[PDB]
């Protein structure tokens, strides 16, 4: 069945904007460290983008993935703009939240969690 | 005079069904449906890409000069196809009337910015982005209006928790606000308050 | 003759009727371009046969205002030319087809 | 009717009192314990039973619209007294 | 009908401008207003002296909660749970049993105080007059938990203002 | 074969025997009721569901009383929503002033009935029937000053559970329910007199006091008791 | 108020106006914060008879929106929404200010 | 208009976190009828609700407390295929339970006196 595109037509055009959006985080990030006056490194403010694009990697639907691009613009625009404050520019990375265990075993010994 | 029941305008509903009438007959090419509520309002539903001709008509046609924008929001109904029910409602000074006009979109179809036809379509538009994830084409600046910056999902949709997924708190340790998983210390307590007894029965629904 | 239309940015027209009657004569000339049956066409081109008359038999401008039963003249000047620049919008727009498409089975039923 | 547990807690009128290896007693030092002395069970047991001559009473609580919603019981059972349980109320037909 | 706020020419007489003028040159509206500042300095101000002195209120007044009694010495309250039902903010927790001499009566009636709206809907609600909002207001605490009252708090509270609460109740009971 | 009756209007195909209570259920309508039970025998009794015939100048009892071929059922006239504010006026003039107070709170039939199809107003002005309360076990609680003698009780107790110690004593006004001795009504299906039962007459004992309607979260789980898997 | 004649002239003369005549401060014209019982009236529906719910109920009358034109399913005039809203009158009390 | 031959799925799109979607099995069904009341009207829609998480208690008050944030959510539907549709866009797993209607019951009120069954009633 014959949908309306958001952008992208098919599969490819929404790839090459997900390569440019992630030229523009990429070039973005010592800008954020410095105005920001973050204490992490740049390494890892550029890992931090690869590591939440990559998490979309299974997306197969060009519309989602023009919404995700779009979103990202979004998210972008805070942080160049500096809308954004260190409070959440920290909150993408989870510095306060205890490692939550992923074993059968320490599940088992926590709690009812599945 | 039954004094405890509202009573009704019989000249309102006839003017508000022939000029539904009038409109569906301009426009058949969009408007799918026209009704009029016996509290006597005139309600247009359209196919979703009219909504520019539509709104673009009754805002400057002569018989038809609804040049106020008085509202814009959408409706969440997951068990349609198209749970998204963008509603506009326009009033009309010159003819001291009030329109509303109904349209419908999902999740990953985009539905044509009206800042181009009303000005307050902007922020109107917006918050419909915000509160529901509709996507509209062609806005000037589109982006969150109420939520928190890095806000994630849209809360207004009925399968969005009412507590949300996150809760804020100082950590003295970070010496910031940090975001984290939320945890209640009292339960909101869900009451089953509907009762099993049909009360309108004007409204009953065939069995099917 | 008027000092002021009473309405911000709305500035006084010292040529009323030949304004009126103008923008009268485009719109029906933007009409004859739309289909001959199309339902727009017949109504506007009425209600501006009428409005236009009337501007041809009245000479006097608050004595046009009391007939027009449109605001001041200079409301109604831009409601023509707000009429022609939706003529021409629809011109372009054609929306006297048939309808886009018909919606899904359930999507104007309430309760649901 | 205030009654002290056996840690020296006192005991409210629905029997709420810590246990011994309870750490939830730690709230209460240097402070104190929030304990109603007056019992409603005790003052209602202290109140009389009304005797009067007739099968089916009416109580409302006194006051008339002040009070509780009109009810009516019936003395019938010779073995008991018939309370109004909206305020706890014995009624009884006269005996012997 | 309508008018118009400002739409008054002025008079080009030359008294009028030279009145116009004078005003222009020395200040005379602006002496004006120094004149009612002045008024306003030389009259009495509208402070009261509290807390020596303190607003008036009226019967209806919704200040902190409490729970009252019969004149029996008999709780009020019969656990029926409409405040809790129809409290906006779900303040109100409620849990009971039958007691031991088979009333039904609350064993648990909590209040969150900081969760609260003040709004009334818990005694309007009330059959028997059991939950009701008394005239204090100057109750403010120093720690968070001081504000979460439980049934033996409510029930002192009833107890330390019960005189004012029933004749409120009585001088206000015709008007519900 | 199937016989053709109306509803309101509208054609329904109903086997023959069939009442004017299945056919509205057919069509979609819930009559209201107290005394009938779909599981249990037809008592015609509480006179709830009266129901207008277009032709007939008599209610008829929708319960019990067989359609018959081209029959057209009125519902929501004005004949069948007075009758039905009647039997509830009736019903609530004879009824205590116990809602707070009683268990069936906010899942109560009488409640919702008079909500939903009875008046909003008062004209008794005498004085109410108050009944002495009954013993039958310490599973069920008797408050028989609620009972509105549906007998649903009675015929449940009979027919389903084969026990025939449940009745009506006396008769008029005065008629009560109960076993007319100290007698326990001890079964090992008591608890569904107190589901059938519309009012608060029979309630739950162990349940007593502790809940709500409204507070309660439903979990449609199963039994395991014993091996029949309710 | 209590205030001495001479300071009510120069309040009098410095705003213009005879400020004891509009006092901001309440002396004595309140009402009493005491009043006798009141006894409200009933309303129109506390007849005991001709007062049936069925023929004063408002919620049941309510109906479903008419479908005036649905797409599934001589020269008519030109309408509009509703009758041009009429001029404005200027105000007689005070038209200007 | 593009022709896109994928399933339809906004779990990238709707915010929730990856433990929501991935350990969330919800229930469709039609709720049973409430055995206290006679009433038929609240098994008319299906409804769709999550799995039970853990509640504890409060130290302070002994509230009840929770972690799961879609504890009270409750989603209403028309049809099973339009809840089972929403589930599967939705990404969560979910157990669809038929609907169980009343079968239809033969009643005669003439029976209650039969002259040699056993449907004769010995009170009335
Ligand atoms: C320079 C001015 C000197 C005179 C002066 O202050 O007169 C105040 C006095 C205040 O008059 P008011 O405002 O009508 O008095 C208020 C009421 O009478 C209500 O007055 P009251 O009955 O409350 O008076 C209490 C009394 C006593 O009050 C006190 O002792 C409190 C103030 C002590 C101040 C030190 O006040 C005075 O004695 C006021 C004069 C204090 C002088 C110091 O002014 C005059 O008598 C006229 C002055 C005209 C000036 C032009
Ligand atoms: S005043 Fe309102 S918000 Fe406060 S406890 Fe009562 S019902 Fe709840
Ligand atoms: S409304 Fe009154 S009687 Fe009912 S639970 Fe609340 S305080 Fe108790
Ligand atoms: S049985 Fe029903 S109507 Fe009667 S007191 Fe109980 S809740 Fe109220
Ligand atoms: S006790 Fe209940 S079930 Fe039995 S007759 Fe009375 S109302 Fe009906
Ligand atoms: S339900 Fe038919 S008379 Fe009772
Ligand atoms: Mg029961
Ligand atoms: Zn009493």
């Amino acid at each position: 069945t014959s949908v309306k595109p958001i952008f992208s037509r098919d599969m490819n055009e929404a790839k090459r904007r997900v390569r440019e959006l992630y030229r523009a985080w990429y070039r973005e990030v010592p800008n954020t460290v410095h105005l920001f006056q973050l204490d992490i490194s740049v390494k890892q403010g550029r890992d931090k983008v690869r590591e939440m694009f990559m998490k979309n990697a299974h997306v197969t639907d060009p519309r989602v993935v023009d919404l995700l691009v779009i979103k990202g613009k979004m998210e972008l625009e805070e942080t160049i703009n500096v809308w954004k404050q260190r409070t959440h520019i920290m909150r993408f990375f989870h510095e306060t939240e205890a490692p939550r265990p992923t074993d059968f075993l320490s599940k088992f010994y926590v709690g009812h969690d599945p | 005079t039954r004094p405890t029941i509202r009573p009704r305008n019989d000249v309102v509903h006839k003017q508000l069904s022939a000029f539904g009438q009038y409109v569906a007959e301009i426009l058949p090419k969009y408007v799918q449906q026209v009704q009029v509520s016996c509290f006597n309002e005139l309600e247009i539903f359209i196919h979703p890409d009219g909504v520019i001709p539509v709104l673009t008509f009754l805002r400057d046609h002569t018989n038809a000069q609804f040049k106020s924008l008085a509202d814009l929001t959408a409706v969440d109904v997951p068990t349609r196809q198209n749970r998204f029910e963008i509603v506009y409602n326009l009033l009309s000074l010159r003819f001291n009337s009030r329109i509303r006009v109904k349209t419908y979109t999902d999740e990953l179809t985009p539905i044509e910015s009206s800042v181009t036809v009303y000005k307050a379509a902007n922020w109107y538009e917006r918050e419909i982005w915000d509160m529901f994830g509709v996507f509209f084409a062609n806005h000037p600046d589109l982006r969150r209006i109420l939520t928190d910056y890095g806000f994630e999902g849209h809360p207004f949709r009925k399968d969005f928790p009412l507590s949300g997924y996150v809760e804020l708190r100082y950590d003295d340790e970070v010496k910031r606000v940090v975001a984290e998983p939320v945890e209640l210390a009292q339960e909101f307590r869900k009451f089953d308050l509907n009762s099993p007894w049909e009360a309108f029965p004007a409204y009953r629904q065939p069995p099917e | 003759l008027k000092k002021t239309t009473g309405l911000v940015g709305l500035a006084v027209c010292e040529t009323p009727h030949e304004r009126l009657k103008i923008l009268y004569t485009k719109i029906l000339d933007v009409l004859g371009q739309i289909p001959k049956n199309a339902a727009y066409r017949k109504y506007t081109e009425q209600i501006t046969n009428e409005k236009l008359g009337m501007v041809k038999a009245e000479p006097d401008v608050k004595k046009l205002e009391e007939q027009l039963q449109g605001g001041q003249i200079e409301e109604v000047i831009l409601q023509a030319e707000n009429e022609l620049s939706l003529a021409r919008k629809m011109l372009r727009w054609k929306p006297w087809e048939p309808l886009v498409e018909e919606p899904p089975a359930n999507q104007w039923k309430w309760p649901i | 009717g205030v009654r002290t547990s056996p840690t020296g807690e006192k005991v409210t009128h629905t029997g709420q009192a810590y246990d011994d290896g309870d750490y939830r007693r730690v709230r209460f030092s240097d402070r104190q314990k929030e304990v109603n002395e007056n019992f409603a069970i005790d003052l209602i047991a202290e109140q009389p039973v009304s005797e009067v001559g007739s099968r089916v009473i009416s109580c409302d609580g006194g006051g008339g619209a002040l009070g509780h919603p009109r009810v009516y019981i019936n003395l019938d059972k010779e073995t008991k007294t018939g309370t109004c349980g909206y305020c706890g109320l014995q009624f009884r037909q006269p005996h012997h | 009908t309508y008018k118009f706020v400002n739409m008054r020419e002025p008079s080009m007489d030359m008294k009028s401008v030279t009145d116009r003028a004078a005003q222009t040159l020395l200040w005379t509206e602006l002496v004006r207003g120094l004149g009612m500042t002045l008024s306003y300095l030389f009259r009495e101000p509208a402070t009261i002296n509290y807390p020596f002195e303190k607003g008036p209120l009226s019967p209806r007044f919704r200040g902190e909660h409490a729970l009252r009694r019969y004149p029996s010495g008999e709780e009020r309250c019969i656990a029926c749970k409409l405040c809790e039902a129809v409290c906006p903010a779900q303040a109100i927790t409620i849990e009971a049993e039958p007691r031991a001499d088979g009333s039904r009566r609350t064993t648990r009636y909590d209040i969150d105080m900081t969760k609260c709206i003040y709004c009334g809907f818990c005694q309007e609600a009330c059959p028997v007059d059991a939950i009701v909002e008394g005239p204090n207001f100057e109750f403010s605490t120093e720690t968070h938990e001081e504000l979460l009252y439980n049934k033996e708090k409510l029930l002192n509270n009833g107890d330390k203002w019960e005189a004012e609460i029933a004749a409120n109740i009585q001088a206000d009971y015709l008007y519900r | 074969n199937l016989i053709e009756v109306f509803v309101d209007g509208q054609s329904v195909m109903v086997e023959p025997g069939t009442t004017v209570l299945q056919a509205c259920e057919k069509v979609g309508m819930q009559i209201p009721r107290f005394c009938y039970h779909e599981r249990l025998s037809v008592a015609g009794n509480c006179r709830m569901c009266l129901v207008e015939i277009e032709k007939a100048p008599k209610v008829v009892a929708a319960c019990a009383m067989p359609v018959m071929k081209g029959w057209n059922i009125l519902t929501n006239s004005e004949k069948s929503k007075k009758a039905r504010e009647g039997v509830m006026e009736f019903l609530l003039a004879n009824h205590p002033l116990d809602c707070p107070i009683c268990d069936q709170g906010g899942e109560c039939d009488l409640q919702d009935q008079s909500m939903m199809f009875g008046s909003d107003r008062s004209r008794f002005l005498e004085g109410k029937r108050a009944v002495e309360d009954k013993n039958i076990g310490p599973l069920v609680k008797t408050i028989m000053t609620r009972c509105i003698q549906c007998t649903r009780c009675i015929r449940f107790a009979s027919e389903i559970a084969g026990v025939d110690d449940l009745g009506t004593t006396g008769r008029g006004n005065d008629m009560q329910v109960g076993t007319y001795i100290e007698k326990m009504f001890m079964s090992e299906l008591s608890g569904n007199i107190i589901d059938i039962c519309p009012v608060g007459a029979l309630t739950s004992k162990p349940y007593a006091f502790t809940a709500r309607p409204w507070e309660t979260r439903k979990t449609e789980s199963i039994d395991v008791m014993d091996a029949v898997g309710s | 108020a209590s205030a001495t004649r001479v300071i009510q002239l120069l309040r009098n003369w410095a705003s213009g106006r005879d400020l004891q005549a509009k006092l901001q401060l309440r002396y004595q014209e309140i009402s009493k914060r005491t009043q006798p019982p009141p006894k409200l009236p009933v309303g129109p529906s506390h007849k005991l008879s001709n007062n049936y719910y069925c023929t004063r109920d408002g919620r049941r009358e309510a109906m479903p929106p008419s479908i005036v034109m649905s797409s599934q399913k001589t020269e008519k005039k030109a309408v509009t929404p509703a009758p041009p809203i009429k001029r404005w009158e200027l105000s007689k009390d005070q038209p200007y200010l | 208009l593009i022709a896109v031959d994928e399933k339809l799925d906004i779990t990238t799109l709707t915010g929730v976190p990856e433990e929501h979607i991935k350990t969330r099995k919800v229930r469709i069904f039609v709720p049973a009828r409430n055995n206290m009341q006679s009433g038929v009207n609240n098994t008319k829609k299906w409804k769709m609700e999550f799995d039970t998480r853990e509640r504890w208690e409060n130290p302070l008050m002994g509230w009840s407390s929770t972690a799961d944030p879609l504890s009270n959510l409750v989603l209403t539907f028309s049809t099973k295929e339009d809840a089972v549709a929403f589930a599967e866009k939705n990404g969560w797993s979910f157990d669809v339970e038929e609907r169980k209607v009343p079968k239809p019951k033969s009643k005669s009120y003439g029976a209650n006196f039969s002259w040699n069954k056993r449907t004769r009633v010995s009170t009335k």
